[PDB]
DNA sequence: ACTAAAAT
């Protein structure tokens, strides 16, 4: 059965290795596929996944991002203002995403104005990319369309003084 | 004679003016044994019966409050014996007028007493003084019949003075108590503190004998803004900018500079990326344009807050310099009353025809004469706060009969007066927006279409700039090059004048007539030093003083200390609260705090080891 | 010698 759950992980996009899969769940008798997703969503991505992003992304010769992929914020940082005023609105809001999936961090900017993704959303919260996304210099290009959020929350080990 | 009633006043000035008003021109004038007050007789009728009016007046305040001997000489009595047992009196400040004995000499024989005093908060403290003062001399009461009368009034018209004759009223003890508790306060605390640190500091560390440390509510407020700021000033690191510029041509020699939407970056890696999404680009396509009309509001009517802002800012004067040119166009006769925090013109005026009397300047008479025949504009609504009538103009000057700041002075109040009526102005704001490549870039321009105020006060005027070009959506132009800058975050700088005025404000720390005298103090306690811009540096010894406080207890230098002790003060005057009963609980947490002082003083004394 | 209020 864990045969046919995997191709419909798949096919839903969200890729992990098959360790990370029987770790989450191991056979109740039945896959459930839902409630496997619906555990992972709460779990901490650097333990459990496959290695999937393109080799030397970070460097600027990918220049594509096809099919859908699922990754992990890490750390969320506005690069429109000083980390003195850590929002002014003296500039329109601009962020810097670093996402992980596995062994790979990578970088994603706004370019544009997405509510979704706040200043306020905490590590560990799980994107899902759809379509095509453009890499430019090594920096992923996200758009309003190509986005969805789900949350859930692992460890939000994080303090604002 | 057969009764004769008595006025008091708190200025000679509007003592003449009311005697003026209601004695309908018949008056008899006399010198008084001060010789800077004038007493006023003539003949009218008050309550059914012929009286004959006096008319007087004070100078401000008539009694301060202070102590007694054996404590008013330090070094005999123990600071922290000043807090619950010293016994407290009040006696004349100016003696040199004898303002108590002119009042009775004055008020000896008469039967009822009217108080033309100011409406303001410390003005019934001054009523009460001179009824201590003159009751005792004075015809007893018959019957069951009120004597003791008080007058309100705004402005020194003639329909407000006659009404304000016409409807009387009484006065308010609990209000006056309040006045009085304050004063007794600020004594102790001040009197108490200073007296400790001057000779705790003095004697045992150098180069500070023969010098003065004092502690007081504004004065340790006042410097914990400039030391406020200075810290700000020493703990700012910077950071570095990205911005990308472009520049678009359609005519020959007629290029158009442009502004990025999204003003900043501070990532070089992403900047890169940005410039080179755009470097290599050739076309500039259009993609929206504007054309919305505007107004710029005409200023309001004229504070000495904001005179003193002006006259710091602009004209390179100091506040106490500022208020006593001021004082002396006062006297003179050319401005009305330079002290006032009302900022709305009185109902009852002859605007028109103060407007009409400076009509032969050369500086602004064209002006004059259109306003005139065209009809003038209402004033901005605003604040009021009874006191007195704003600061406006009187009699017509020149640059000859006054003399380098007094004329600097009074152009600018002219000024203000004659853009407070007049229209407004009316400027086109054009912004139009390009595409270039991925990217959005903006320009925007103005132009003039109505000067209204700007015709008398050109530093406010809209600069001229050529206009943008008219274009349609869907055109495409040339662009030169695209290139980026590298600038720096910058500093904050030191404290302004006109900041540490309107940071007084807002606070409640000090009042319309305080604000110099605590900079000057400041100032002159070696505290802080003036800069060039007027600008208030801190020294090394008010740095040591704000740092020691904050570490030994904070409430000292904290802004809102002062505005929490008003609020339990207003309780005495609201007639809610008891005399006694609020002072000696103030006193008390006070002299706690005193003595938690007292006995943690080494904090502070290890923080001036390195310095003197 | 202190403090904080009005006035000329
Ligand atoms: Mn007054
Ligand atoms: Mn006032």
């Amino acid at each position: 059965m864990a045969q046919v759950a995997g191709a419909a992980l798949s096919q839903a996009g969200w890729y992990l290795s098959d360790e990370g899969i029987e770790a989450c769940t191991s056979s109740p008798d039945k896959v459930n596929v839902n409630d496997i997703i619906l555990i992972a969503l709460n779990t901490d991505l650097r333990t459990i996944g496959k290695k999937f992003l393109p080799s030397d992304i970070n460097s600027g010769k990918v220049e594509k991002l096809e099919g859908p992929c699922v990754l992990q914020i890490q750390k969320i940082r506005n690069v429109a203002a000083p980390k003195d005023n850590e929002e002014s609105q003296a500039a329109p809001r601009m962020l810097r995403l670093q996402m992980t999936d596995g062994h790979i961090s990578c970088t994603a900017v706004e370019f544009s104005y997405m509510s979704k993704i706040s200043l306020n959303t905490p590590p560990g919260t799980k994107v899902k990319l759809s379509g095509i996304v453009d890499i430019k210099n090594g920096f992923l290009l996200l758009n309003d369309s190509n986005t969805t959020v789900l949350g859930g929350e692992v460890e939000h080990l994080i303090e604002k003084w | 004679v057969m009764k004769t009633v008595l006025m008091v006043a708190e200025k000679p000035s509007l003592a003449q003016s009311i005697a003026k008003i209601l004695s309908r021109g018949s008056l008899s004038s006399h010198k008084g044994l001060n010789g800077a007050c004038s007493v006023h007789e003539y003949t009218g009728t008050f309550a059914g019966q012929p009286v004959r009016f006096k008319m007087t007046s004070v100078c401000g305040h008539v009694m301060t409050l202070d102590f007694l001997g054996k404590y008013n000489k330090w070094d005999k009595v123990d600071p922290a014996e000043l807090f619950s047992q010293a016994p407290t009196e009040k006696k004349e400040a100016n003696p040199k007028l004898n303002m108590v004995k002119f009042l009775q000499v004055e008020g000896r024989g008469c039967d009822y007493i009217v108080l033309w005093l100011d409406c303001d908060k410390e003005g019934e403290n001054i009523c009460f003084e001179v009824l201590d003062a003159v009751l005792p001399v004075m015809n007893k009461a018959h019957g069951g019949e009120k004597t003791v009368f008080r007058a309100r009034f705004s402005s020194i018209t003639d329909t407000d003075i006659c009404n304000a004759m016409a409807c009387l009223g009484e006065p308010d003890h609990n209000e006056a108590l309040s006045v009085d508790a304050r004063q007794e306060l600020d004594l102790r605390i001040g009197c108490a503190f200073t007296r400790f640190q001057t000779k705790y500091f003095q004697g045992k560390y150098g180069d500070l004998d023969s010098s003065l440390i004092s502690f007081g509510p504004c004065q340790t407020p006042t410097l914990g803004f400039c030391v406020e700021r200075h810290d700000k000033i020493q703990s700012f690191k910077p950071e570095t900018y990205w911005v990308l510029q472009a520049k678009v041509n359609t005519d020959k020699d007629r290029s158009l500079l442009l502004d990025w939407d999204r003003v900043r970056v501070f990532d070089r890696e992403i900047a890169q990326m940005f410039l080179n999404m755009t470097k290599l680009e050739k076309e500039a396509q259009v993609e929206a344009t504007s054309r919305k009309e505007k107004a710029k509001q005409r200023p309001l009517a004229l504070n000495t807050v904001e005179m003193l802002r002006v006259a710091s800012s602009s004209l390179g004067m100091g506040p106490q310099h500022a208020m006593q040119t001021a004082e002396r166009l006062y006297t003179q006769g050319y401005i009305s009353f330079p002290r006032t925090e009302t900022t709305h013109y009185p109902e009852n005026f002859d605007l028109k025809g103060s407007l009409r009397q400076q009509a032969n300047h050369p500086y602004w008479a064209d002006t004059v004469k259109r306003l005139l025949a065209e009809g003038i504009n209402r004033p901005r609504k605003g604040h009021d706060a009874g006191d007195h009538p704003p600061i406006t103009p009187m009699k017509s000057a020149t640059e000859a009969e006054l003399g380098g700041d007094a004329w600097r002075l009074y152009e600018y109040i002219t000024r203000h007066f004659i853009a407070t009526v007049s229209h407004d102005c009316k400027y086109l704001q054009s912004t139009i927006s390009f595409r270039i490549g991925p990217e959005l870039f903006t320009c925007s321009g103005k132009t003039v279409l109505s000067p209204g105020f700007t015709e008398v006060m050109p530093w406010q005027s809209v600069p001229l700039e050529e206009s943008l070009p008219t274009c349609q959506r869907g055109d495409a132009f040339p662009v030169g090059e695209v290139k980026m800058l590298e600038k720096q975050t910058n500093p904050p700088d030191y404290l302004t004048e006109a900041e540490l005025i309107t940071l007084m404000e807002k606070h409640g720390i000090g009042t319309d007539a305080s604000i110099p005298v605590h900079i000057n103090n400041i100032c002159q306690r070696n505290y802080v030093t003036v800069e060039s811009g007027r600008r208030l540096k801190p020294t090394n010894l008010g740095i040591v003083l704000v740092h020691g406080y904050y570490k030994i207890d904070a409430e000292l230098v904290l802004p809102t200390i002062r505005s929490a002790v008003e609020k339990q003060l207003n309780l005495i005057a609201q007639g809610k609260a008891d005399y006694r009963q609020v002072l000696g609980h103030t006193l008390d947490v006070f002299k706690r705090k005193f003595h938690y002082f007292v006995d943690s003083i080494a904090g502070m004394d290890e923080l001036m080891e390195v310095s003197f």
